[PDB]
């Protein structure tokens, strides 16, 4: 199955910075091009809530500070500005194929 | 609105079972694949397997198969998971997350609130 690889494990930042993580994949992902790697925010105590699907593509009601690029096996999650509600553990997933997979989670922190 | 509500907490012994419930409003589940995620305390998200309820067919992955039974009542829109033979490495949260073509066609848009057991004497 294809492992996802998340880094870091752990990243604090000051609120109003910049934060980014990496989500990278032991084999492409793509289908046609497009990377079927998807990020989910879950927030203390609760479910995963969709992000980004596809790589880059915001669900909507996810404000603009968060964006995501990649395809085959090199993704990134950004968030910026950083805002009180974002501490979370971030996850990517892939659905190129089964079975589905999750990388092992960047948690973010607010110093 | 999309919703998933998931059975309440599970506190129990070793060897024991649980039976968990999925029940979705606002789709029909026929619609939709029925994923189940695995999630132990302080640790990542494990998929572990999914049912089509429009025909009953399951998928596990192979380390779940025998421990894990999925199924789905479509009369009253839910989703199950049987878990058997419980062990401490059963303690966990478990989500259902439905995927499918007019619900969530991309990723798992929706997830329910997730179910805790807790195996110990």
């Amino acid at each position: 199955d294809i492992v996802l690889t998340q880094s870091p494990a752990s990243l604090a930042v000051s609120l109003g910075q910049r934060a980014t993580m990496s989500c990278r994949a032991g084999e492409s992902v793509d289908i046609f091009g497009v990377g079927f790697l998807h990020w989910y925010q879950q927030k203390p105590g609760q479910p995963p809530k969709l992000l980004i699907y596809r790589a880059s593509n915001l669900e909507s009601g996810i404000p603009v500070r968060f964006s995501g690029t990649g395809s085959r096996t090199d993704f990134t999650l950004i968030i910026d500005p950083v805002e009180a509600d974002d501490v979370a553990t971030y996850y990517c997933q892939q659905t190129n194929e089964d079975p589905y997979t999750f990388g092992g989670g960047t948690k973010l922190e607010i110093k | 609105e999309v919703q998933l509500q998931q059975s309440g907490a599970e506190l129990v012994e070793p060897g024991a079972s649980v039976k968990l419930s999925c029940t979705a409003s606002g789709f029909n589940i026929k619609d939709t694949y029925m994923h189940w995620v695995k999630q132990r305390p302080e640790q990542g998200l494990e998929w572990i397997g999914r049912i089509d309820p429009a025909n009953g067919n399951s998928k596990y992955v192979p380390k779940f198969q025998g421990k894990a039974t999925i199924t789905a009542d479509t009369s009253s829109n839910t989703a199950y998971l049987q878990l058997t033979s419980l062990t401490s490495e059963d303690t966990a949260v478990y989500y259902c997350a439905p995927f499918g073509y007019y619900v969530s066609d991309y990723a798992m848009a929706y997830w329910g609130q997730g179910t805790s057991v807790t195996v110990s004497s």
